[PDB]
């Protein structure tokens, strides 16, 4: 079959500058088989490209394709604000399946802004009702690639614990990061120190936000 | 005016099936196949199925789905129909319906080309046990551990509820500048849980007080959560 | 001298004027008669590439059997997204006859005379001709009627056979009567057809072989269509005006490749509420009329639907198509293309 790759996994640039994204093609399929997806939250897929270098109507011309039939690229000729969104590149017709690409995010460029880490231990409300979350929270850092781990009693968690990420805000660029640890009442209350420890490009040391049961 | 307009979003049991149509208009429903892709959280597009709608009706499924997905086509009601059965946890996502030529015919002007140019405005299929549920809202504090440098961090948990969506707010909307509300993640309870966050001046902690306002429609549930410092 | 263009084409066929057959009769106003004087022109040491899969006089000719069954086969009820059409319904004699297909001034017909030709590359033997030869716009599925056959070996067309989404073609050299019949008379529409089961397994067996030659020797292995309209799913086809649908399990029978050597008797039913070939909706008939229905057809020809993921697997899975009747007139214009002088 076929297999896509798509890099960089996120792409990085300021409103204006031009954009470069690579699909590469395992075994290689036709030109007329290879599609281009641009992809905002809420709103179904947009195709942009289609057989390599085609546009169909009402796509802007900044948005352009080429492909030798196994690498394949979408240029964004200048950033417009409304482009900044993940890109899909899909065998359209090669298949089946017609598989898409993981994807590339397109966001904001800026400079590199450190985390704010809070750590929230769980109420007394909650408690009673026999689960205990602990929340961590990194507030406006830039850029999106940020490692959460949790330590309770110095012990890593694994597969305890959510993120969610806000989306990449419009004024200063940065993201939000929030992270919840679940655990039930019982072994919540066997254990003392709850640690945060995050690990992000804007931080020389990892930071740890910690607080004792 | 080419358009496509799928059902409405369900919920259904692990191990029920979902039927989703999708009816065209504004083209000629015989001229292009019909494909169907699903989105769900925090992945890519994954190709489910076309439909060849021209050519007999024939339907091409994906590997991971064939015994589990069928669909087909009614011409004279320009219908294109998907149902998938034995639904996991893993099927929750918005499902599309879209339009393509399929390199069939040489339309004028881009040839005998590939691409799902019009598109279903989605279908949410929501795959949990869970029955409607009101949330819980629990406090996040602020205190040293959420103190730096003058702002301050404080929050709300809005945890166990079903189905989306909540609406958070903070002081009945007038405070917005510093709050960020979060995704809600889909727990493996089947409930759903976000938590929103707001930065404000550290002075303010003594003289301002903080409300987040928590409104879930599915279940007529709305919470008011004043966050104290602890 | 020449180059490949598009163009629009002119017919022309020995329709009589007074022949109340349908075909006929579209014919004579849509076509001019035939050249008395067909002239071919061998082209000494010319290779040209052809595309079957990307000709646009398969394209015309498509839109030709379009106009031509608006004209013949009106249904009393149409069906098409929301518009139905009450409408008379005359039985009528339709029996197709050859159409050749011509080009105009300063334009001309290149054909290939290449014996193992497959439908896609270069071309070593290339004639220059006005028109092509009689063809047929026999409407079927599953199975070519009354077609050309290859001149030599048999002969697999695809556009990409590593592409699982595109039609295979299956081009026979030995031509195997298929004998359906609607007995003169419990029930007016049940209808059988009757293949010597000798002589198709035979040739069966001799499209498995040649499919081993494209896919690395692994297992052929034949299956029912696995679904949509009773079109495709079933051998369909029109006799007497009348439309047909015969199940044929019994010809792709994995095990006669021993009670194979007995005559294979398909069962058949005639609808009168059909789906449209041309893809457009459903379309009602009248009952068939009475008598006995019987056509003799040349079994020329097979269409087939790979299954992928075959990868690593040491199999192959094949199923009859299909429901593109653009295929249909790519069996026989496979050979030529038009070019701009
Ligand atoms: C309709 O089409 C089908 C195909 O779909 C035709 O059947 C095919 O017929 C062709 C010949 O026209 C056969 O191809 C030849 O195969 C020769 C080797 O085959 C042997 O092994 C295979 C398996 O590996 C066996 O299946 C064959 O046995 C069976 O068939 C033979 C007769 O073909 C019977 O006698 C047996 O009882 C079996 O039934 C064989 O054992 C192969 O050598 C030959 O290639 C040479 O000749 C060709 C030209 O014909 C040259 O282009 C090529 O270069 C070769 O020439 C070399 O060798 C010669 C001397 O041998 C030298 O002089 C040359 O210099 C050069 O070195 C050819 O490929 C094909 O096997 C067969 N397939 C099937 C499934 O039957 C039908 O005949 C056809 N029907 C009609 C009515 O048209
Ligand atoms: C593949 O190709 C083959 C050969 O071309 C086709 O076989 C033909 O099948 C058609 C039927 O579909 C045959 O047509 C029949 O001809 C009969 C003979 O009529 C002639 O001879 C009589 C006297 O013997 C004359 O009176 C008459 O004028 C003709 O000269 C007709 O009797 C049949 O018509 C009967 O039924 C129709 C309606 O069903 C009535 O309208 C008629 O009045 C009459 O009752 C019929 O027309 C044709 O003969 C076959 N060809 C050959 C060479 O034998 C296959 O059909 C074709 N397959 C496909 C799928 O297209
Ligand atoms: C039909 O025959 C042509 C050759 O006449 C085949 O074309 C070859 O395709 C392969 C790739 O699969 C190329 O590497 C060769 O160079 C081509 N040969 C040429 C140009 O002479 C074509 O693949 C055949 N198609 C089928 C379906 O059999
Ligand atoms: C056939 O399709 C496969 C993938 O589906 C592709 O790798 C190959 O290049 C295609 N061949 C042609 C001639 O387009
Ligand atoms: C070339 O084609 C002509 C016309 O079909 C044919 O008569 C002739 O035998 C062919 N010759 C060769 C060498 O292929
Ligand atoms: C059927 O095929 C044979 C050759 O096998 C041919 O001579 C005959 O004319 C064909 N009949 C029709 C009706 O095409
Ligand atoms: C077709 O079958 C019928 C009997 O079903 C028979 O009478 C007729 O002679 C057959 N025709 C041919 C050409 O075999
Ligand atoms: C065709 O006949 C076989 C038995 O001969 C049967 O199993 C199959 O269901 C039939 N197919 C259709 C579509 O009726
Ligand atoms: C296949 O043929 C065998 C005899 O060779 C027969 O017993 C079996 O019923 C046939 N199956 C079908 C589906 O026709």
């Amino acid at each position: 079959e076929i297999v896509l790759t798509q890099s960089p996994g996120i792409l990085s640039l300021a409103p204006g500058e031009r954009a470069s994204l690579s699909c590469r093609a395992s075994y290689g399929l036709d030109t007329s088989h290879l599609a281009w997806f641009q992809h905002k939250p809420g709103r179904p897929p947009r195709l942009l490209i289609y057989g390599t270098s085609s546009r169909p109507p009402g796509v802007p011309d900044r948005f352009r394709g080429s492909g030798s039939g196994t690498d394949f690229t979408l240029t964004i000729t200048k950033l417009e604000p409304e482009d900044f969104a993940v890109y899909y590149c899909q065998n359209s017709g090669g298949g089946t399946p017609l598989i898409f690409g993981p994807g590339t995010k397109v966001d904001i460029k800026r400079t590199v802004a450190a985390p704010s880490v809070f750590i929230f231990p769980p109420s007394d409300e909650q408690l009673k009702s026999g689960t205990a979350s602990v929340v961590c929270l990194l507030n406006n850092f830039y850029p999106r690639e940020a490692k959460v781990q949790w330590k309770v009693d110095n012990a890593l968690q694994s597969g305890n614990s959510q993120e969610s990420v806000t989306e990449q805000d419009s004024k200063d660029s940065t993201y939000s990061l929030s992270s919840t640890l679940t655990l039930s009442k019982a072994d919540y209350e066997k254990h003392k120190v709850y640690a945060c420890e995050v690990t992000h490009q804007g931080l020389s040391s990892p930071v740890t936000k910690s607080f004792n049961r | 005016q080419v358009r496509l307009v799928q059902s409405g979003g369900q919920v259904r049991k692990p191990g029920a099936s979902v039927t989703i149509s999708c009816e065209a208009d504004g083209y000629e429903f015989p001229d292009y196949y019909i494909h169907w892709v699903r989105l769900a959280r925090g992945r890519g597009p994954e190709w489910l199925g076309l439909i060849k709608v021209g050519h007999g009706g024939g339907a091409m499924y994906a590997p991971s789905l064939q015994g589990r997905i069928s669909m087909s086509r009614d011409i004279h009601t320009t219908t294109a129909y998907m149902t998938l059965q034995r639904l996991t946890h893993d099927d929750t996502a918005t499902y599309y319906c879209s339009r393509d030529n399929f390199g069939t015919r040489p339309v004028p002007g881009r040839g005998y080309y590939y691409g799902m140019d019009v598109w279903g405005q989605g279908t949410a299929i929501i795959v949990s046990s869970a029955s409607t549920k009101g949330p819980s809202v629990f406090p996040l504090a602020p205190s040293s551990k959420s103190t730096s440098g003058g702002t301050a961090a404080l929050g709300c948990l809005v945890k166990d509820y079903f189905p989306e969506p909540v609406t958070v707010s903070w002081n009945s909307g007038a405070l917005t500048s510093g709050v960020h509300t979060f995704p809600a993640v889909l727990q493996s309870s089947g409930l759903y849980s976000l938590s929103s966050v707001v930065t404000v001046p550290s002075s303010s902690l003594g003289t301002q007080t903080y409300i987040c306002n928590v409104n879930h429609k599915p279940s007529n549930t709305k919470v008011d959560k004043r966050v104290e410092p602890k | 001298v020449w180059k490949d263009a598009d163009t629009t084409l002119f017919c022309a066929s020995d329709a009589k004027a007074h022949e109340t057959e349908c075909h006929n009769v579209w014919a004579t106003h849509a076509c001019v008669p035939t050249d008395p004087n067909p002239q071919e022109i061998h082209l000494e040491n010319v290779t040209e590439n052809f595309n079957m899969w990307k000709n646009n006089m398969v394209e015309q000719m498509q839109e030709d059997v379009i106009s031509l069954w608006d004209q013949c086969l009106q249904p009393c009820v149409k069906l098409t997204g929301g518009s139905v059409i009450k409408q008379a319904c005359p039985k009528i004699s339709f029996d197709p006859i050859p159409i050749h297909y011509c080009t105009p001034a300063g334009y001309v017909i290149l054909k290939c005379n290449d014996k193992n030709f497959n439908g896609t590359g270069p071309c070593k033997n290339v004639s220059s001709v006005q028109c092509t030869h009689g063809i047929k716009p026999v409407v079927s599925t599953q199975l070519l009627l009354n077609g050309s056959l290859a001149e030599e070996e048999i002969i697999i067309r695809s556009e990409n056979l590593t592409n699982n989404a595109k039609t295979i073609i299956v081009h026979l050299n030995k031509s195997v009567e298929i004998n359906c019949t609607r007995p003169s008379n419990g029930d007016i529409r049940k209808a059988y057809c009757e293949i010597n089961g000798t002589k198709w397994n035979k040739v069966l067996k001799q499209v498995t072989e040649k499919l081993k030659e494209h896919f690395n020797n692994k297992t052929i292995i034949f299956q029912p269509p696995s679904g949509g309209d009773l079109e495709i799913t079933m051998h369909h086809f029109n006799c007497r005006g009348e439309f047909f649908y015969c199940n044929t399990t019994q010809l792709f029978n994995n095990t006669c490749i021993k009670g194979c050597n007995g005559t294979i008797t398909l069962p058949c039913k005639i609808k009168q509420i059909i789906n449209m070939w041309q893809g457009t909706g459903q379309a009602m008939y009248a009952p068939p009329i009475d008598g006995k229905i019987n056509c003799v057809s040349n079994i020329t020809g097979i269409l087939l639907t790979r299954d992928g993921g075959a990868n690593n697997t040491s199999n192959e899975t094949f199923r009859p198509g299909g429901g593109n009747i653009k295929d249909n007139w790519r069996s026989e214009l496979y050979k030529y293309k038009v070019v701009q002088i």
